[PDB]
């Protein structure tokens, strides 16, 4: 029954300890890497994790004899060691159903990464995974179009898309900001984008860029026959404000704007996202701030978990690296987390970095979008990494061509479609890549322009982010 | 050094090559049926890149096994509607999106 | 004039580290601790965060020259080597003013840590602080009440607050949750409180907590003749649902609910704290998932940065650790934080990690809050260190007396008054605490039985987040 | 429901005038419609979209573009066509109009699809 | 015919009659005779199961019924003649012409359950 | 097999079937006075299927009882307007809607 | 792949009868039991039943090689003879989750319900049973409060609650009903109710009995000490 209150401290491997539990198919499995203290056993490590992310704290209360404690608790019901690691375990636990909001991204981080990562006992902990249930998934809206009906929208196939942003960052003119999207559009990209910082400044107020940048979609798309797009940001201080921007871009019949999600936060981005869906609005996602979370191996969030949650919480595009580019991107781990936010159903495979199988029951894709630092020499690999559904962004790599905006979106426009021709016709991208550029560089002066330009530029560090 | 760059009305994928030869054209379908898409030719006497449909050429080649079948019904199309642009577009049935599209014909200036 | 565009790849320090700029009281300053890849050069490195959080990218673009780029740029203006580590500096950065979205804590992060931690040439990098100008400071709203607006409105004066986090965390439905609430308040504590993640769900919906939590506080107030409050959780997944939780509270007349900033998002947050200003409800702000972020030297964001960005968008209360209790908290650090949160104008001070002076102009303090593992051993200690203006909570410290929960609360509520007795006729708290809490314990039983329960419980654990 | 009876079925009210006056009735009704719609002398054809489920909402359109085109005054939704993972409706609006609009351009009578609201 | 009392409408409105559900082109002369100009009917699969696609489909339909509706007015018998009304366009209309071969032999008659 | 349906502008009804000749349309205006219609023969510039509109020719022929009556108002009709499209429409009185409508007369191409 | 169009009917049971399918935990499970016409045959009958509440029609149409029917088409995965009576069997159909709108009960009536039952070859049709997958579940809200939220709001515990429809169904003035309302409160019932039928009437307007009945409720929670109610139809 209740079984007596014995007030005092115990030991949270007591409760919180189930090696022998198995997982039902509605709970919530999530995969935790860490490093007791010296003195504090993992499973007791293990358990204070399951225990202060769901229903514990440190000294015994009456209170849970009020409730059902084998319903709610969290369960640590495996824990492993890293291989050829000192003092680094996998632990491995299971949180009923019930124990979440419905449709909130923001409760489910509140409870698995809310308190336990400042834990004493505990050096570091590293969210590496979470299975997210069918019947929890099925709570969320996700994204508000999503990969198939965002080509059907756009009149895209067949390859991937291209965009840019506009630079320098901050400290152009509204004027001078539609100036450079129209050059860059009337060249042959798909779109252009505000820098993730671009909000509202003294230099350049947003609703004079909204202006003049509509200008500059509208003459680029009229001279070329292609629809042209420029994610506005309508990343703001308020809830208020975020609304006010995004309804502006809509009556300027806008097709997408973006979101810096992290900066702004999952409660924004929500309502972001189910008004982009009732307005017909396509959302890009910028993932400014990851990289304090996500860059070390001993300590934070895996970017793939923040991939899936924003997934749920809603995007049509989210940055996903380049691997090849100015900013890290191990290239294991980034087929897998591709997978988790195209597909539908990804098999468990630990040498991609994927934990656990995940489903979506239909839950549209999000197209990931290659950018940071990467050029004409980096498309075969890009095509090849990617694949056809993919956004690939060249900011410096269209305004630093050395005759300009369109000529450098040319560059980027003919470079991409001569690897979609040689990889349909059977040409190994890796190996000839080099090779379908130069040919290409022949008959385009633009291409071969940039070829020369950025011969020499390579991005080769040590991955600090590895598996 | 630099050259401005002229103003030229495209048509998406594959058109800033060089104009596809027939047997660069028979390249792409043949990456098509490996593919295990589903070809289909669609016509319009504009190309407005707000539109979303085009007028349906017969049906979707549904079990094309040969690149000359495709080929054939492009010429068919051609001579019934020379004045239009001509697209060949391949359909994935499991993902029910349009893989592959290009412009395989426009009209007489 | 506009010096020629040459296209192509420069170093970055040749823009952006700039060692002989002395920083206007106008400028945003940042400090960074990180790592350059071997041979990558500090300078470099540092010219490149610089860089990349403001105006630049990996190429030159001809945009730069319609622009004044002097006046925009990000400015490495120092660095200095981090005394007795291999391979690790500071970076201090000027950013202009003219950089920033007033009033918006999202768009200065957006800059200062959207991209740079995980650009390819850096190892790690940590923001350790940021100096806000005033200029910038006077553009926020911030705390909706402050310290002594908050004292006034509830009639709490001349010693520490007291609360209670309600457990189990989740588990409890409305009646029970609001019967835990009851018993608590009864027996001294002023608040008691939503834990974190209850927000709503399948075995308690927010409105029947919202609806017996009231109860409870009318109930508890009646019989003790004392201003009762508790943290009503708003925390929602969209900012509608925020918004319709905390209208409830206020309907209700209910003096104070509290908000996961940080889960939620700075953006959400801010609507909010604008909210409870219009309508005279205090802000609890709780700080869930910010060890994800700032427990590691090495990478991420220090916390008080955390509690500075936080004060801007506005909160009344704000979680600080403990240092003694369960969770980690540098005593030095802290003091500083602390000093950050409350004061006007704090002086720089490494000693304490206050790497700038920074001045509030007038901007109300935000009350500290020390949480998580504590008991009543504690107190002289808790006193000690954060002093008068403070909220000191018990969870399990309270609802794990062996009498239960009133008991629970009249053990701490004597405890503390105690304490601020003997600390105000002059005895000195951490050579007299534990006689200052025996005595007591003579006359009161139910602290005797907390004072025996909890004797051995201690948390000494070596700290992650040094200096 | 009543036990005392085995089985009971309604066959046809009488609603006085009286009672008929307190409702609206038909937004429009026969005569009306045919005079928006412009449309006199024969019956109007229509045809619902299949398969019931599964089509995409370009795919939707597409299906009623063709149909529209070839003389049908009509197409109609499913009826438990709504809103569906494979098939969100307020796309299925979007490219629905569109197809109305290329028919009836091309065929110079007014096009109608009963979108399933 | 099943109405057990006299019913009067005071002039509100009549609803369109949709006739619907597992109909053809052989069908056309009969749901004429039944329900006359002022319906809608309506052929799901009687237009996208035609052979050559949905703008044929819908131009056999189309034919069927005009060429119907000119005999009615005409005072050919619907019912005695429908079947030669529709031969007759199939003559002079291909599209017309593929569907009545497609559905010639399609017929629904069973036990009606709700009878008078 | 199939053919692609053509594209081919339509004039509501009869349009779809061979152009009436004058003895079938002579049979449309015999089953208009059988049944009761007043034969109405208006004219119109261009057949814009959004307009409600076209102009009237005289006023409808009220107590038409011959069809040849209706039949020499059309060809005066035309004689006067033969840039126009002419359509012979019934109309009853007791439903007060338009039953019969069908076009006559389409202008020089 | 998409296996040629071929126009023409076919047997639902060449697409829609699938004895050797198992549902999945997301399916949508239905069990009807049904009496086919004479001639028709139950497995038939069954995928016909499947086929036209799900994907399919009467003919076959090109536009199902656009998709993956597969995926998307009702499956009837067991039939079985209704034991002891003549031609009528149980048929089991599994719909994929995929087909069905979030928190629409009306949808998946519509799709479950709404066209089969006056299906010319089968006789009678009676839905038995739905399975609802937690998935689905999960999409609605469910009851605004439940039965122990509504005890804990109520005060109600230890036994049956007690109420009571007023009388006659129609004829009572608004003042006459709180009347018996109270009358009926005062004495120990729980709770009161409006017939199923009272809504707003010329004998009886609905604001005024909501105004009346406020009233009954108010002097008999007074009286008695036991919170009262009265469930006004709206
Ligand atoms: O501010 C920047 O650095 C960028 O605009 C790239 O500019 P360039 O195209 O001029 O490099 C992108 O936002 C980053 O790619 C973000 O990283 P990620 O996509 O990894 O989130
Ligand atoms: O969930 C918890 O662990 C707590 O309720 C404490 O419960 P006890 O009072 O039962 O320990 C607090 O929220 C933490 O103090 C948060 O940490 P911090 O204040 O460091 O953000
Ligand atoms: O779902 C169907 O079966 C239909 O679309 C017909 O399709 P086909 O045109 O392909 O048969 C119709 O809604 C039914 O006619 C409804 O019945 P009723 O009109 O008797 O309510
Ligand atoms: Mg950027
Ligand atoms: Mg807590
Ligand atoms: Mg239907
Ligand atoms: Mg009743």
């Amino acid at each position: 029954s209740a079984a007596g209150y014995k007030a005092g401290v115990k030991d949270y491997k007591l409760t919180y300890y189930t090696p022998d539990y198995t997982p039902k198919d509605t709970d919530l499995l999530a995969a935790f890497r860490f490093s007791p203290q010296p003195g504090v056993p993992a499973d007791e490590a293990g358990a204070a994790i399951a225990a202060e992310s769901s229903t514990g704290t440190w000294t015994t209360v009456w209170t849970d004899l009020l409730t059902d404690m084998d319903r709610y608790k969290g369960k640590c019901y495996h824990i492993e060691p890293v291989a050829g690691e000192e003092n680094s375990y996998f632990a491995f636990i299971a949180y009923p159903l019930d124990l979440f909001e419905e449709g909130s991204v923001t409760n489910i981080l509140t409870s698995i990464v809310g308190n336990v990562f400042g834990f004493k006992a505990i050096r570091s902990l590293r969210l590496e995974d979470i299975r997210f249930p069918v019947a929890l998934v099925k709570t969320f809206q996700g994204p508000p179009h999503g990969i198939q009906v965002e080509r059907d929208l756009l009149n895209k196939y067949g390859r991937p898309m291209l965009g840019c942003t506009i630079k320098p960052k901050l400290g152009l003119s509204a004027k001078n900001y539609g100036r450079a999207v129209y050059e860059c559009l009337r060249g042959g990209l798909d779109f252009t984008k505000d820098d993730e910082n671009i909000n509202s400044q003294p230099f350049q107020r947003w609703r004079d860029r909204f202006l003049f940048v509509a200008d500059a979609i509208h003459k680029s798309q009229a001279e070329t026959g292609e629809i042209k797009g420029h994610y506005l940001n309508v990343t703001a201080p308020t809830c208020e404000e975020m609304m006010k921007r995004a309804e502006f871009a809509k009556e300027l019949g806008m097709p997408i704007i973006m979101h810096d999600f992290l900066t702004a936060g999952f409660t924004a981005n929500t309502t972001l996202a189910k008004w982009c869906r009732d307005n017909g609005v396509l959302l890009h996602i910028h993932r400014a701030m990851h990289a304090v979370i996500d860059r070390q191996r001993n300590h934070g969030i895996h970017f793939r978990v923040l991939a899936k949650c924003l997934r749920l919480s809603g995007g049509d595009h989210l940055h996903s690296g380049t691997v090849v580019g100015k900013l890290e991107g191990d290239k294991a781990s980034t087929l897998g987390f591709v997978d988790l936010m195209r597909e539908d159903h990804i098999e468990a495979d630990r040498s991609r970095g994927v934990f656990f199988t995940q489903d979506w029951a239909s839950m549209p894709g999000v197209l990931p979008v290659a950018s940071g630092g990467i050029h004409v020499w980096h498309m075969p690999a890009l095509v090849e990494i990617f694949g056809d559904d993919s956004v690939l962004q060249f900011g410096g790599g269209t305004l630093g061509h050395p005759w300009g905006n369109a000529p450098g979106a040319t560059a980027n426009r003919v470079a991409l479609e001569a690897c979609v021709q040689a990889r349909n016709e059977g040409r190994d991208l890796y190996r000839e890549g080099g090779d379908i550029l130069r040919e290409a560089g022949k008959w385009s002066p633009e291409l071969a322009a940039a070829l020369d330009l950025w011969k020499e530029i390579k991005f080769e560090f040590e991955t600090m982010d590895k598996l | 050094s630099m050259k401005t760059l002229p103003k030229e009305r495209r048509f998406e994928t594959f058109s800033y090559l060089p104009p596809l030869s027939d047997r660069q054209i028979a390249a792409q379908i043949e990456y098509m049926i490996e593919q295990g898409f589903h070809p289909l030719i669609e016509f319009n006497e504009h190309s407005n890149p707000e539109e979303f449909y085009w007028t349906m050429w017969k049906l979707p080649l549904f079990a094309c096994a040969a690149p000359q079948q495709v080929l054939d019904e492009v010429r068919e199309c051609r001579s019934e509607y020379g004045d239009c642009y001509i697209r060949v577009a391949g359909f994935d049935n499991i993902k029910e999106c349009q893989t592959s599209s290009f412009i395989v014909h426009r009209p007489g200036r």
